[PDB]
């Protein structure tokens, strides 16, 4: 059926982890690389 | 004049070489930590 459809890429394999060291705690912070704030559910997937 | 710095370039190897094709990073990670070592070194140059 004649439809046209937009393709938004869903794989972002640039992930910057901010660590203070697995020593000192396990909490951690994401960072991802030009990217907006509302893109990122949508650019990782996270549904899946 | 003197220049200080260059501008820091990162490269993610597996997308760079095999595009949207989960078959050719089957065939990616047999060739090994080729494709590390290329992202360690930028590495060095971009915190340079």
């Amino acid at each position: 059926t004649l439809e046209i459809l937009d393709i938004t890429p869903c794989s972002f394999g640039g992930v910057s982890v901010i660590t203070p060291g697995t020593n000192t705690s396990n909490q951690v912070a994401v960072l991802y690389q030009g990217v907006n704030c509302t893109e990122v559910p949508v650019a990782i997937h996270a549904d899946q | 004049i003197l220049p200080v710095s260059m501008t820091k370039t990162s490269v993610d190897c597996t997308m760079y070489i095999c595009g949207d094709s989960t078959e050719c990073s089957n065939l990616l990670l047999q060739y090994g930590s080729f494709c590390t070592q290329l992202k360690r070194a930028l590495t060095g140059i971009a915190v340079e």
